[PDB]
RNA sequence: GCCGUUUAGGCGACGGAAGUUUGAGGCAAUAACAGGUCUGUGAUGCCCUUAGAUGUUCUGGGCCGCACGCGCGCUACACUGAUGUAUUCAACGAGUAUAUAGCCUUGGCCGACAGGCCCGGGUAAUCUUGGGAAAUUUCAUCGUGAUGGGGAUAGAUCAUUGCAAUUGUUGGUCUUCAACGAGGAAUGCCUAGUAAGCGCGAGUCAUCAGCUCGCGUUGACUACGUCCCUGCC
């Protein structure tokens, strides 16, 4: 089929994450934390990127448009029900949290509950289950 | 030549070499010629009725394993068709003859019960041949890019020649050997 | 040859021919949420075929041709399937009603299918003619 | 006001609202067909109610 | 640990266009095992060789695609 | 500077109740939409007395209650409530980060298990 | 005569219901009234399955109780007078006769 | 027909819907067990308690608590597959007080979903429901990579049931993406429409089915024996 390209990159340094060039671009974007298969699919469609390509096949500009979509799903018309941070506590702004910011938001959301002595925050602090599951026989 | 397997393969020119294994492979008699390896037959009410069941169907039924493939006989028939086409491609012969040769060159003839070495009956011989053939094909296909139809074709082709590159023939050899060591 | 109606042709080929017919006709207006939505909630990815809207339009057009009175809930049941519930047993689930309603309204804005007083949707004479005249072009 | 705090919890639903019509126990209650009998009481009166065991 | 490639290099394209048409049975699995290529690349290479007319088709199916040589 | 959806604490205090529902999560929104019962309002009517009759910039006198399923409002950021956990009233000074949560989430109804003998 | 009469018969027993139906269709055929019936509806099988043990000990054994409701429909064309004159014979216990006048 | 004392019966064969008392149940002796149940019973003897109650009711909590051990299960470990199209076959059963409306819900509209709104049908072979079940089938993608296998855990958020959802009722959306690559010693069930796979219905039920009791769909392997083990006689 398609033979190759001299520009084919095996590892592409993307959003402080390594993306395999031997992977289809849609599933290749799921390497960055905060981006799943469905959000990567939406990002690929809205950036006008061929879904039958491989990550290494794309050029610099194509990944730049992918990052334009990933860092601002809203300007590219990605609805607000499609975001992993809907209606933020402090901000109130809808946004798509990606990369290390996901871990940062996790830690801040847990610290908020660990200062107000909320039950769920204390469950997090004790290393036990937080979503009301039985702990007698499972989770060992 | 009115009845052909898949309406693509003739029954008349199938030679079942072994006289011992002749009444327990249902290929030669015109009563055992079928268009499809699918009959929904009641070949289990009596002790020796599965012998009068077409041999391609007996090969097909052993593909419905394991539990994740249980009851999926249309997919098994599809595997049989795609295997019989690869056999015809790689041997240029009638796939039914390759299959009967593989089932003949795979059934162990002697075994060790209790450790006295005993001889296998023709029915258990064909049962063991089919079980080893499909087991080897399935284990070849597991976690492998190669399709179950291609693995079945390769296993059947290597068992028809008699080569020790077929899991069934290697295993037949071990079985009969332990009945030579423990004679 | 010709003189073949819908119940004479292989459905897999008829749907493919009629989706192309609908896309050529240019009388279908696509929603904004064509590249976003999933056909059902048990689905985990949007349809992988760009012309899935026209394919589903042809499918429902053929279904209304063969049966009269199908409603939006009926079409949700028709295109619903098995939902995998993670560690829980699978069950049946229904499809999206917005997609079915929008496509059926688009097919009312072509005079292919109307709505019957008895409930649901009927095939129009023009729609019957269109499907039957496309069925004759389907190679046997 | 004691009458507004006596039986003041709603009995719209719940197992502690439906009782056996033969004994008033609230456990193992068969609500099917409007029987409203408990399992034990239905097993005893089933013949009178008209349920016959064939299989 | 499979190291199947996803895109041909020019030498492997030459071998695909010359040695592969000499294969008796041509299916995506055989090409993947021999040429050390991905199954997607195998299927697409089979389609291209069916476009250049260097192979025939004995049977096509969703699970198993069986192709053979015209020569 | 506590915010709760980009607003400020003073604005939140002054903000109308019908907007404050729309800043609250879906569970509090449904709770207010279905209408609060007389015990919930009565508790806030007692807490506002506790805040007003408070002598000076000291904490309002503890107001004990059995109300664990109560949505914490921005009106109650100065209150000192004691929620019954089944056995005793635990005193909590309500803080603004607690807005929208239930009072039950701030009064443990069990004891954190520290395991002993294998038995 | 003039109107259209649907007599619905239900019962828990087949023999009583069938002999009542035979009486009705025999009376209808003696007074020269055309009768469409008896028409046997699908039998309703009311089923209750419960643990036979009054407690939770032993092999969990289940008794399956069944009540079978048999429905019969008779369709005459006549006036109400002959209908209540026919459905006035001794209807056996358990049989629920129900007369409804149609157009 | 053969075997069988040529009996009682067995095997094979034709015919036959059926030849395995046709299949599967229900019922089911004598005598027992200090078997379970006083937490089914306005069945109960005796004992305890009985107004500051072991009665009753209301509020709140618990029955869910988690270093760990065991049992029944569900989901998997993948290509005989996952995903996304196309496509089209069941059966058992269940369903309302009409009050604006209660149960099963059709149809139309809004909504990405979740759900909501609006006209109605059905006390039912009449309406929901010809029950528009899945596995399966078809095409395409993936390509042996814990990988598009797996989906545990977790964050944010939106809806619904309810008087009330926190110790997440549940259902959605986006995100997070653990063990697990077939399981040691052991041990369970099963001989034909059976095992296994697949889904549906009912009971429980305001809401909650990974459970039970039924149902159908797809549909095998192996044996037609023995007392080796286990138990019973
Ligand atoms: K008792
Ligand atoms: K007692
Ligand atoms: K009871
Ligand atoms: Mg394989
Ligand atoms: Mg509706
Ligand atoms: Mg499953
Ligand atoms: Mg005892
Ligand atoms: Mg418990
Ligand atoms: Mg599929
Ligand atoms: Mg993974
Ligand atoms: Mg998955
Ligand atoms: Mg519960
Ligand atoms: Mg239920
Ligand atoms: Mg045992
Ligand atoms: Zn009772």
């Amino acid at each position: 089929s398609l033979i190759a390209g001299e520009e084919f990159q095996h590892i592409l340094r993307v959003l402080n994450t390594n993306v395999d060039g031997k992977q289809k671009i849609m599933f290749a974007l799921t390497s960055i934390k905060g981006v799943g298969r469905r959000f990567s699919n939406i990002v690929c469609k809205k950036a006008d990127i061929d879904m039958n390509k491989r990550a290494g096949e794309l050029s610099a500009e194509e990944m730049d448009r992918l990052m334009a979509v990933v860092h601002n799903p809203r300007q590219f018309k990605v609805p607000d029900w499609f975001l992993n941070r809907k209606k933020d506590y402090k901000d109130g702004r809808f946004s798509q949290v990606v990369s290390n910011a996901v871990d940062m938001k996790l830690r801040d959301d847990l610290e908020r509950l660990k200062k107000i002595r909320n039950h769920r925050g204390l469950r997090h602090y004790w290393g036990v289950r937080v979503r009301g599951q039985h702990t007698k026989t499972t989770g060992r | 030549g009115d009845v052909k397997l898949f309406n693509r393969w003739t029954f008349e020119d199938v030679q079942v070499s072994d006289i011992s294994l002749n009444d327990y492979l249902a290929v030669t008699s015109m009563k055992h010629y079928t268009f499809l390896p699918h009959s929904a037959g009641r070949y289990s009410a009596k002790r020796f009725r599965k012998a009068q069941c077409p041999i391609i169907e007996r090969l097909t039924n052993s593909l419905m394993m394991h539990g994740r493939n249980n009851g999926k006989k249309i997919m098994a028939v599809r595997i049989i068709k795609h295997t019989m086409e690869i056999i015809h491609l790689l041997t240029d012969a009638n796939p039914i003859q390759i299959i009967v040769d593989a089932i003949i060159n795979s059934g162990p003839r002697e075994d060790a019960t209790r450790r006295q070495a005993v001889d296998i009956s023709p029915l258990r011989r064909v049962n063991q041949a089919i079980y080893l053939l499909t087991t080897g094909a399935r284990e070849s296909a597991f976690r492998n890019v190669k399709t179950i139809a291609e693995c079945l074709a390769d296993e059947l082709i290597n068992a028809a020649k008699g080569s020790s590159n077929s899991y069934a023939i290697k295993k037949k050899d071990e079985i009969e050997r332990v009945a030579k060591a423990n004679r | 040859s010709t003189a073949r109606t819908v119940k004479d042709v292989n459905p897999h080929e008829f749907v493919k021919a009629y989706s192309a017919h609908l896309k050529r006709s240019g009388k279908m207006e696509l929603p904004e949420w064509v590249d976003i939505v999933k056909t059902a909630r048990f689905k985990e990815l949007p349809p992988s075929d760009a012309d899935w809207y026209y394919i589903r339009a042809a499918s429902m057009a053929r279904k209304i041709y063969l049966r009269q009175g199908i409603g939006i809930g009926g079409f949700q049941k028709i295109y619903g399937g098995r939902q995998r519930n993670g560690s829980r047993p699978p069950h049946f689930c229904k499809s999206s009603g917005a997609v079915s309603r929008n496509i059926l309204q688009e097919l009312q804005k072509m005079g292919i299918i109307d709505v019957d007083p008895k409930g649901g949707r009927l095939i129009t004479s023009q729609g019957r003619r269109d499907l039957d005249q496309v069925a004759g072009t389907v190679p046997a | 006001g004691h009458s507004n705090v006596w039986n003041s919890h709603p009995k719209n639903y719940g197992a502690g609202s439906r009782v056996c019509r033969v004994c008033g126990n609230s456990h193992g209650l068969i609500r099917k067909y409007g029987l409203m009998c408990c399992r034990q009481c239905f097993r005893s009166d089933a013949k009178d109610i008209g349920f016959i065991k064939y299989r | 640990k499979v190291n199947n490639a996803v895109l041909f290099d020019q030498a492997t394209y030459d071998k695909l266009l010359t040695e592969v048409p000499k294969y008796k049975q041509i299916t995506p699995s055989v090409l993947s095992e021999r040429l050390r290529i991905n199954g997607s690349l195998a299927r697409r290479a089979i389609k291209d060789l069916m476009e250049r007319g260097l192979i025939r088709m004995v049977s096509i199916h969703s699970s198993q695609q069986i192709f053979t040589r015209a020569t | 500077k506590f915010s709760y959806r980009g607003v400020d604490l003073d604005a939140l205090l002054d903000m109308s109740t019908e907007d404050l529902v729309q800043l609250f999560p879906a569970r509090p929104r449904r709770r207010f939409s279905r209408g609060l019962k007389r015990k919930p309002m009565a508790l806030v009517k007692k807490l506002r007395k506790a805040k007003s009759e408070a002598p000076a910039g000291e904490k309002p006198e503890q107001v004990r209650t059995h109300l664990r399923n109560m949505i914490i409002m921005p009106e109650m950021i100065g209150s000192v409530v004691g929620i019954y956990n089944g056995k005793c009233f635990n005193q909590v000074e309500i803080k603004p980060e607690m807005i929208g949560h239930y009072l039950a989430e701030f009064s443990l109804s069990y004891k954190p298990v520290k395991h002993g003998r294998p038995g | 005569v003039q109107h259209r009469i649907r007599i619905t018969l239900s019962s828990k027993s087949v023999k009583n219901l069938e002999k009542v139906c035979s009486d009705l269709v025999k009376g209808a055929k003696e007074k020269q009234l055309k009768v469409k019936g008896p028409v046997r509806m699908p039998t309703k099988v009311l089923n209750i399955t419960t643990r036979k043990s009054p407690c939770g000990e032993g092999t969990n054994t289940w008794d399956r109780f069944e009540m079978r409701v048999h429905k019969r429909v008779i369709d005459l064309v006549s006036s109400p007078d002959v209908v209540k004159q026919i459905t006035s014979i001794t209807i056996e216990p358990g049989v629920e006769v129900e007369v409804t006048i149609s157009d």
